[PDB]
RNA sequence: UGGGAGAGGGUGGUGGAAUUCCCGGAGUAGCGGUGAAAUGCGCAGAUACCGGGAGGAACGCCGAUGGCGAAGGCAGCCACCUGGUCCACCCGUGACGCUGAGGCGCGAAAGCGUGGGGAGCAAACCGGAUUAGAUACCCGGGUAGUCCACGCCCUAAACGAUGCGCGCUAGGUCUCUGGGUCUCCUGGGGGCCGAAGCUAACGCGUUAAGCGCGCCGCCUGGGGAGUACGGCCGCAAGGC
C-alpha cells in the first residue's frame, strides 16, 4: 500500500496510457484507451482518455492510494481530460507537469514529419 | 601507408609491400634472439596436425617482454623499433635506465627518442603500462594480460585495441579486438595505446609465392578431392556440396558454434562478438 | 517587463555569473528572446553565446520541467 | 603568451587532502605548459543546474593565467586525465561587455 | 599569428627611406611574409581550400607588382626577389 | 597604423536533450498504426514507468524579413591554425589598373574505390492497406547509403533563371554592422516602396532590368537531341 505516489499520462494522436506507480517511480497499475474496452483510432478521443485515467485511479486508490503527482507527456487529444479526470477521481493532484520529451535536434524523424 | 609497384610483371602489378617507415633499426639484438624450430606444422609423434605448412624464411625469434610489471618503476629509453618476422606488430627496443634491454610490441606513435614505465604510478601515456584498475575507463590498451602476471594475452596483433568500458569491483570491462565485452581483473597489466603498424591488414600479397615465403603451402579445396579424403570429395564433374558445407573431418563449418558450453570463463564474458 | 531593465550594469561576458544570467531564461529553462530581453541584435548575440557555456560549466540549465 | 581563464569542476565528494591533491596535480600541470597563474578564484561547492558524474554538487576552480598558444589544447587534455577531473573549459580571457 | 613586431622588422628591412611604407618593395616583402606563413599552414591544412583562395589572391597581387617593378627599374627587381628568393 | 562584426575555412577536443538497443527493477492486456484499417509487436510479459550501460547522428531555445563566403555552401560549446571584409587616420607607393580565350583550383546531393563506422532514417526489396487495378501515394519491416579518413566523380531549377569593373541619374522606410558631435550625420551590407528612365507586358528602378565605357561568355524557329560520330576525361556510372 502507498498512500503517494506518481501518475503518468504518456498522450499521444493515437491513444492516452495512463499509468500510476509509486513514489520511487515503480508502476502499481496502468490503463489505457485500450483496457476500457476501445479499438482503433477511437482510443485517442479525449473521452478515452477520460475513462482511461479514472479506470487507473479507481484501480491505484484500491491500494490505498490517495495523493498523486501528474507528470505529463506528449500532445494528445485525451491530455488535458486525462488531466481533468484524475482531480475529478478523488486522488489529491499533489503537483502538474509535463515532461513531453523534446530533441535538442537529435535523430532524423520519420518521413510523415518532414 | 603501403607500397605498391608498377606492373613490370604481372605480379607485381597487384603486389604491395609495407613502407617499413618506422623501422630505424634493421639488425637485431643479440642477447635477445634465440632460434625459432620450425615445425612444418607437425607435432611430436610427427605427424601434420595443422595442414599447408612450411617452407617459409629462416626466422630469429625476438625476446619479447609480455610482463613489463617485472620492472615497476624503472624508466626506459625507446632507442629503436625494429621488424618482427614472428609478429604482424613492430618491435621497440628498450633500454632501461638500468642497463637492462628488452623487446616490446610497438605502440602506434610511439617515437625513438621517448621514455616510457610501468607501474601503478605511471602517467597515462602511449608505452607505459599499468594494471588495469588504474587506467582511466574509456581508454584504449593493448598488450593485456587476461590473468594476473600470466602475461600479455589480448590485443597485441598489428592496428588490434582494446578499450576500457568500465569498472565492476576487482574487474574491469572490456571491449576486446573482437568486439567482445568481456571482465578482465583489475591488476591485469596494459599498456597504453593501441598496437601499431595499423596498416598491415592492406598488404596485398600479389602472388602465391608470396605465401609460400610465408611458410604458407597451398591450400586444397575438398571439393577437389575424392571420397576417401573428404565429404566434399567426389562427383562426375564440378559438384555442389550436396550435404551441409562440412570440415575434412566431418564437422559443419557454416555456422556450428564450437566453443564449450560449459567453460568457466562463460561467467565473465559479458556479450559475444559482433559482426 | 523586459529583463534588461530590472538590472543595472552587467557582464554580458560573464559566464559565471549565474545569478544575473538566470534572469534571461524561461521558466523552462529556454534562452528568452529580444523582446523579452530588451536587448539589441550584438548584446543578444553575447548573452546567449555566454549562457551556453555556463550551461556547459553546470551553472545554468539546457532544460527544466514545466510545472503548470 | 595569451591570457586564458581555466575552469575546472572537481569531484565534490573528496577529502580536503585529496581535494589537495587534486589542486596540487592541476598547479604542477598549470607550470609544466608554462601557465604564469595571475589571479586565481577557489568557489568550492556549487549547486549544479543538472547532474555531473552523476552528482548533483560540483567543486569550483577557476585561474586566470596567461601561457603560450601553442600549448593550451595540450594543458587542457592534461588536465582532463584524472578521474575527480570532471569538467575542463579553458576560455580566452575577454574584456567585459556592459550592459546599461 | 604573425605579430606587430615581426611586421615592423620587415618593413624596416625594405623601407627604401627612413619612413617607407607601402613601397613596392614593402608590399612585396609583406606578401611574400603572408604567402610563405600561408603555404606552411597549406601543407598542413590541405583540406582548407577557402583559406587556399586567399593565398592565390595574394601570389596575384605579388605577381603583378613584381612586374611593376620589374618594368620600371629591372634592378630593383632583380635584387628584391633574389633577397626573397622568390623566381621559381 | 589603429580598430570592428561574422553559422567564412581547417585541425584537435568536449556538452546536453532525444531515438534505438542491452542490463536491473516494477507492473498487466494490450501496444502500435490509419481517413478507417491491417500487416507487425505482445502472457516466451509488450506498451506506459524508474534506475544503470552502450553507441551513432544531429545540434532545441538564442534564430530573425538576421549574419559570413566567389560559388557550392556554413549553426551546441572550447582551443589552435587560417581566408575574406568593413571603418576611422589620410601616413607611404605613384596608374602599379579593368577584363580575361586557353590553363589551374574550388565545386550541393546522388554515385564510385579502399578502410572504418551504423543509433535514427531509408532507394532497392518484403509484407499490409487503398483501389476497378495500385509494380505508387498511406502503414509495418528493410539493405546500400546517409556519418569518418583518404582518393575519384564534376553534375543541378550550381537561380537573382540577371557575367565582372567603373562613372553617372529623386527620395521614403525597415534592418545588420562600423566611425561621428550619438538630435542626427556619414561609411559598408541586407530588404521593402517608389523619382526620372526602361520594359512586349509582368516588372526593374543608386543591390537597375535606367544612362554610358571596357572586356569576357552566350543566343539565331520547334522536334530530332544534349542524341550520333570523332576526340578528351572517368574505375564505373557517366561528364565535356
Ligand atoms: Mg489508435
Ligand atoms: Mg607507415
Ligand atoms: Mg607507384
Ligand atoms: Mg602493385
Ligand atoms: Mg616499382
Ligand atoms: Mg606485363
Ligand atoms: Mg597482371
Ligand atoms: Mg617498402
Ligand atoms: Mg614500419
Ligand atoms: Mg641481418
Ligand atoms: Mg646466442
Ligand atoms: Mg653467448
Ligand atoms: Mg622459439
Ligand atoms: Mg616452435
Ligand atoms: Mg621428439
Ligand atoms: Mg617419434
Ligand atoms: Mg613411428
Ligand atoms: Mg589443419
Ligand atoms: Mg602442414
Ligand atoms: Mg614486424
Ligand atoms: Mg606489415
Ligand atoms: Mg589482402
Ligand atoms: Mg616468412
Ligand atoms: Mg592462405
Ligand atoms: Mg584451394
Ligand atoms: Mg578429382
Ligand atoms: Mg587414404
Ligand atoms: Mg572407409
Ligand atoms: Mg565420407
Ligand atoms: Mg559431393
Ligand atoms: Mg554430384
Ligand atoms: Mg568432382
Ligand atoms: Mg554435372
Ligand atoms: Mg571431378
Ligand atoms: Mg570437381
Ligand atoms: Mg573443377
Ligand atoms: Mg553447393
Ligand atoms: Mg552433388
Ligand atoms: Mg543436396
Ligand atoms: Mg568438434
Ligand atoms: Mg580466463
Ligand atoms: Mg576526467
Ligand atoms: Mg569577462
Ligand atoms: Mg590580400
Ligand atoms: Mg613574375
Ligand atoms: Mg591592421
Ligand atoms: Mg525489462
Ligand atoms: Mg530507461
Ligand atoms: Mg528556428
Ligand atoms: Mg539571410
Ligand atoms: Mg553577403
Ligand atoms: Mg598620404
Ligand atoms: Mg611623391
Ligand atoms: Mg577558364
Ligand atoms: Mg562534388
Ligand atoms: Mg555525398
Ligand atoms: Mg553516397
Ligand atoms: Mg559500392
Ligand atoms: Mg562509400
Ligand atoms: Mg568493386
Ligand atoms: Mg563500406
Ligand atoms: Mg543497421
Ligand atoms: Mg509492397
Ligand atoms: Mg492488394
Ligand atoms: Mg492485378
Ligand atoms: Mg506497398
Ligand atoms: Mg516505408
Ligand atoms: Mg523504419
Ligand atoms: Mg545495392
Ligand atoms: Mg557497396
Ligand atoms: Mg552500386
Ligand atoms: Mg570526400
Ligand atoms: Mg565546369
Ligand atoms: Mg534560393
Ligand atoms: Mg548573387
Ligand atoms: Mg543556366
Ligand atoms: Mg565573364
Ligand atoms: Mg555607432
Ligand atoms: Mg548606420
Ligand atoms: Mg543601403
Ligand atoms: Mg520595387
Ligand atoms: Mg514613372
Ligand atoms: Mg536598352
Ligand atoms: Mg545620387
Ligand atoms: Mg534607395
Ligand atoms: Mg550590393
Ligand atoms: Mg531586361
Ligand atoms: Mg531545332
Ligand atoms: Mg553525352
Ligand atoms: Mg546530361
Ligand atoms: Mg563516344
Ligand atoms: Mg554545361
Amino acid at each position: 500500500q502507498v498512500a503517494s505516489g506518481r501518475a503518468y499520462i504518456h498522450a499521444s494522436y493515437n491513444n492516452t496510457i495512463v499509468t500510476i506507480t509509486d513514489p520511487d517511480g515503480n508502476p502499481i497499475t496502468w490503463s489505457s484507451g485500450g483496457v476500457i474496452g476501445y479499438k482503433g483510432s477511437r482510443k485517442g478521443t479525449p473521452y478515452a482518455a477520460q475513462l482511461a485515467a479514472l479506470d487507473a485511479a479507481k484501480k491505484a486508490m484500491a491500494y490505498g492510494m490517495q495523493s498523486v503527482d501528474v507528470i505529463v507527456r506528449g500532445t494528445g487529444a485525451g491530455r488535458e481530460q486525462a488531466i481533468r479526470a484524475l482531480q475529478a477521481s478523488g486522488l489529491q493532484v499533489k503537483s502538474i507537469v509535463d515532461d513531453t520529451p523534446v530533441p535538442h535536434n537529435g535523430c532524423r524523424p520519420k518521413k510523415k514529419f518532414r | 601507408a603501403v607500397k605498391k609497384f608498377k606492373p613490370y610483371t604481372p605480379s607485381r602489378r597487384f603486389m604491395t609491400v609495407a613502407d617499413f617507415s618506422e623501422i630505424t633499426k634493421t639488425e637485431p639484438e643479440k642477447s635477445l634472439v634465440k632460434p625459432l624450430k620450425k615445425t612444418g606444422g607437425r607435432n611430436n609423434q610427427g605427424r601434420i596436425t595443422v595442414r599447408f605448412r612450411g617452407g617459409g624464411h629462416k626466422r630469429l625469434y625476438r625476446i619479447i617482454d609480455f610482463k613489463r610489471w617485472d620492472k615497476v618503476g624503472i624508466p626506459a629509453k625507446v632507442a629503436a623499433i625494429e621488424y618482427d618476422p614472428n609478429r604482424s606488430a613492430r618491435i621497440a627496443l628498450l633500454h632501461y635506465v638500468d642497463g637492462e634491454k628488452r623487446y616490446i610490441i610497438a605502440p602506434d606513435g610511439l617515437q625513438v627518442g621517448q621514455q616510457v614505465v610501468a607501474g601503478p604510478d605511471a602517467p597515462i601515456q602511449v608505452g607505459n603500462a599499468l594494471p588495469l584498475r588504474f587506467i582511466p575507463v574509456g581508454t584504449v590498451v593493448h598488450a593485456v594480460e587476461l590473468e594476473p602476471k600470466k602475461g600479455a594475452k589480448l590485443a597485441r596483433a598489428a592496428g588490434t585495441s582494446a578499450q576500457i568500458q568500465g569498472r565492476e569491483g576487482d574487474y574491469v570491462i572490456l571491449r576486446l579486438p573482437s568486439g567482445e565485452l568481456r571482465k578482465v581483473h583489475g591488476e591485469c597489466y596494459a599498456t597504453v595505446g593501441a598496437v601499431g603498424n595499423a596498416d598491415h591488414k592492406n598488404i596485398v600479397l600479389g602472388k602465391a609465392g608470396r605465401s609460400r615465403w610465408l611458410g604458407r603451402r597451398p591450400h586444397v579445396r575438398g571439393a577437389a578431392m575424392n571420397p576417401v579424403d573428404h565429404p566434399h570429395g567426389g562427383g562426375e564433374g564440378r559438384a555442389p556440396r550436396g550435404r551441409p558445407p562440412a570440415s575434412p573431418w566431418g564437422w559443419q563449418t557454416k555456422g556450428l558454434k564450437t566453443r564449450k558450453r560449459r567453460k568457466p570463463s562463460s561467467r565473465f564474458i559479458i556479450a559475444r562478438r559482433k559482426k | 517587463a523586459k529583463v534588461k531593465a530590472t538590472l543595472g550594469e552587467f557582464d554580458l561576458r560573464d559566464y559565471r555569473n549565474v545569478e544575473v544570467l538566470k534572469r534571461f531564461l524561461s521558466e523552462t529553462g529556454k534562452i528568452l528572446p529580444r523582446r523579452r530581453t530588451g536587448l539589441s541584435a550584438k548584446e543578444q548575440r553575447i548573452l546567449a553565446k555566454t549562457i551556453k557555456r555556463a550551461r556547459i560549466l553546470g551553472l545554468l540549465p539546457f532544460t527544466e520541467k514545466l510545472v503548470r | 603568451m595569451r591570457r586564458y581563464e581555466v575552469n575546472i569542476v572537481l569531484n565534490p565528494n573528496l577529502d580536503q587532502s585529496q581535494l589537495a591533491l587534486e589542486k596540487e596535480i592541476i598547479q604542477r600541470a598549470l607550470e609544466n605548459y608554462g601557465a604564469r597563474v595571475e589571479k586565481v578564484e577557489e568557489l568550492g561547492l556549487r549547486r549544479l543546474a543538472y547532474p555531473i558524474a552523476k552528482d548533483p554538487q560540483g567543486y569550483f576552480l577557476w585561474y586566470q593565467v596567461e601561457m603560450p598558444e601553442d600549448r593550451v589544447n595540450d594543458l587542457a587534455r592534461e588536465l582532463r586525465i584524472r578521474d575527480n577531473v570532471r569538467r575542463v573549459m579553458v576560455v580566452k580571457s575577454q574584456e567585459p561587455f556592459l550592459a546599461n | 599569428p604573425i605579430t606587430k613586431e615581426e611586421k615592423q622588422k620587415v618593413i624596416q628591412e625594405f623601407a627604401r627611406f627612413p619612413g617607407d611604407t607601402g613601397s613596392t618593395e614593402v608590399q612585396v616583402a609583406l606578401l611574400t611574409l603572408r604567402i610563405n606563413r600561408l603555404s606552411e599552414h597549406l601543407k598542413v591544412h590541405k583540406k582548407d581550400h577557402h583559406s587556399h583562395r586567399g593565398l592565390l589572391m595574394m601570389v596575384g597581387q605579388r605577381r603583378r607588382l613584381l612586374r611593376y617593378l620589374q618594368r620600371e627599374d629591372p634592378e630593383r627587381y632583380r635584387a628584391l626577389i633574389e633577397k626573397l628568393g622568390i623566381r621559381g
